[PDB]
């Protein structure tokens, strides 16, 4: 998954 | 393997979550496992939130919690595919009617959570799942890993205003307030849903796929692009209600109770002018 779309 | 007497573990359905059976009931379940030794135990936290939410329409039922050898275990209602999965299955185009059907239930789910003294802080298409079977017209919300109390449960004292707070949840769908490092509140859950609805309308958001050297330089590009994109440019070519919704969320004060009813009614009035029926016939129900 793209990091812009990942839960952080 | 067994778990909690009456549950049989199957294979993964994502990461961790496994297919299971309730052997006693004869019903498929989802089983979340967390290694006991894990650095940052959170399952047990997620379970206590789900427990406060129980009785809620579109909240998964937690059937059993406990530890089994090397694992903490949460057994829950088995849910269908996420809104992101269904979006990919629909060729990353939802019809206006599907967006409005989803908007009506999603605002309701967020209101329900807020009524139980929590903010979600991770509103995104991946954390809404359709039900299965008789629940197949119901939008569920999941993944309370980043959720927290915004008010005292007894006094309904709101949490204090604070700044310099780090990005919590997902860059693509985060409120402008979240990018600025402001403590999240009810408004931010609703503002994120606004980005989700225009994401479904467009197929992507204009701050997607920004080139950056790092993860940090990238949240900064997404921040800049978001703050420099007027709501009327974002929502151009779509019904004004999507812009009105986001202007309302952006106008809310930190400790303001949203008018959930007004926001639902915006979309219902649009739904009625289009001549659509609330028959739960989503785009994916048409796939042959
Ligand atoms: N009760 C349930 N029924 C069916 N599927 C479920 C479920 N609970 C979670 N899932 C699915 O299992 C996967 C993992 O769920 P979870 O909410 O733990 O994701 P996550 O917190 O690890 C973020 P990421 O998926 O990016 O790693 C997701 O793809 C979700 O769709
Ligand atoms: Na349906």
């Amino acid at each position: 998954r793209t990091p812009s779309s990942a839960s952080t | 393997l067994r778990v909690g007497n009456r549950y049989r573990l199957g294979r993964k359905i994502g990461s961790d979550i496994y297919l299971g059976t309730d052997i006693a009931a004869g019903e498929e379940v989802a089983i979340k496992l967390e290694c006991v030794k894990t650095k940052h135990p959170q399952l047990h936290i997620e379970s206590k939130i789900y427990k406060m939410m129980q009785g809620g329409v579109g909240i998964p039922t937690i059937r059993w919690c406990g530890a089994e050898g090397d694992y903490n275990v949460m057994v829950m209602e088995l849910l269908g595919p996420s809104l992101e999965d269904l979006f990919n299955f629909c060729s990353r185009k939802f019809s206006l009617k599907t967006v409005l059907l989803l908007a009506d239930q999603m605002i309701s789910r967020i209101e329900y959570i807020h009524s139980k003294n929590f903010i979600h802080r991770d509103v995104k298409p991946d954390n809404f799942l359709m039900g299965l079977g008789k629940k197949g017209n119901l939008v569920y919300i999941i993944d309370f890993g980043l959720a927290k109390k915004y008010r005292d449960a007894r006094t309904h004292q709101h949490i204090p205003y604070r700044e310099n707070k780090n990005l919590t949840g997902t860059a693509r769908y985060a409120s402008i307030n979240t990018h600025l490092g402001i403590e999240q509140s009810r408004r931010d859950d609703l503002e994120s849903l606004g980005y989700v609805l225009m994401y479904f309308n467009l197929g992507s958001l204009p701050w997607q796929g920004l080139k950056a050297a790092t993860k940090r330089q990238k949240y900064e590009r997404i921040s800049e692009k978001k703050m420099s994109t007027p709501i009327e440019v974002l929502c151009k070519g779509y019904p004004s209600e999507f812009a009105t919704y986001l202007n309302f969320c952006r106008s809310l004060r930190f400790d303001d109770k949203p008018d959930y009813s007004y926001l639902r009614q915006l979309f219902r009035n649009l739904f009625h002018r289009q001549g659509f029926s609330y028959d739960y016939v989503f785009d994916w129900n048409m796939l042959k």
